[PDB]
């Protein structure tokens, strides 16, 4: 119901809040991923 | 009711978000994958130089 709805809401707002962090924290990675690949790349240096 | 369809509505709209957030952490290493391509590039143009040697 109403109830529920807001609590919906709350969790979509939550969810759309959780994305814009996953896409943070996943660039974040993406730039150490790409630092891990240098040590890689040294390792095949 | 109303009020309780409009709940499975937004309750459908996390799911959407949640999978945005999916992709997204897929692109980035999509993206991070593209980025060892170029370091394996710059480490084989190097062993090129030691296979010229």
């Amino acid at each position: 119901d109403e109830l529920n709805k807001m609590q919906a809401f709350i969790r979509k707002e939550a969810e759309e809040k959780a994305k814009e962090i996953q896409l943070k924290a996943d660039q974040e990675y993406e730039i150490e991923k790409t630092n891990i690949v240098r040590n890689e790349t040294n390792n095949i240096d | 009711n109303g009020i309780a369809t409009l709940l499975q509505a937004e309750k459908e709209a996390h799911e959407i978000v949640s999978k945005a957030r999916k992709y997204r952490q897929d692109k980035l290493k999509q993206a991070k994958t593209d980025a060892a391509k170029e370091i394996d590039s710059y480490k084989i143009q190097k062993d090129k130089e030691l296979k010229e040697f």
